[PDB]
């Protein structure tokens, strides 16, 4: 129920910075405080990583939503290995999320408005069942990440 | 190989986000 709708919430924070990724419309409302703050801080460690990690991004491709899920849930497996989750971590599954998003479309010649709605379900899924309970525990994101990064 | 990709991605995360988690 908290759980649920904890989901829900960070599915809409994942839908939003992979929407704002692919230069695609709000339309809707404005962003939340906590939008602005994740697609600012989310963005600065995709930029980061694909600039750093350019050579490693470019010895492999990314043909499908399946296979995307894939290399995410494995490279996110292998993260948060040592089982440590705090604020900054959590920002970067978003970003590796968007990198992924990225490379599926530049392999595309056109994804859909799905491609990026089944990328923000695999995102949100790992967040909930690694980060979910500790979000809860660290005053979820109005409180915790906000204040976090200003 | 993909191991060693997928490995050196995940530890410079893993780096990205405790560094941004510190940052002052
Ligand atoms: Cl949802």
């Amino acid at each position: 129920s908290m759980a649920e709708s904890e989901l829900m919430h960070i599915h809409s924070l994942a839908e939003h910075y992979l929407q704002y990724v692919l230069q695609v419309p709000a339309f809707e409302s404005a962003p939340s405080q906590a939008c602005r703050v994740l697609q600012r801080v989310a963005f600065s460690v995709q930029k980061e990583v694909e600039k750093n990690l350019k050579s490693y991004l470019d010895d492999f491709h990314v043909e499908s939503i399946d296979t995307a899920r894939i290399i995410f849930n494995q490279v996110m497996e292998k993260e948060f290995e040592d089982g440590i989750i705090n604020w900054g971590r959590i920002v970067t599954i978003f970003a590796f999320g968007g990198v992924l998003l990225k490379k599926l479309k530049q392999e595309q010649i056109a994804l859909d408005v799905s491609a990026y709605k089944q990328v923000s379900s695999f995102v949100a899924e790992f967040i909930m069942n690694n980060t979910g309970e500790w979000i809860r525990q660290n005053g979820g994101w109005e409180d915790g990440f906000i204040k976090k990064f200003e | 190989s993909q191991e060693e990709i997928i490995h050196n991605i995940a530890r410079h995360l893993a780096q990205i986000g405790d560094e941004m988690d510190h940052n002052i």
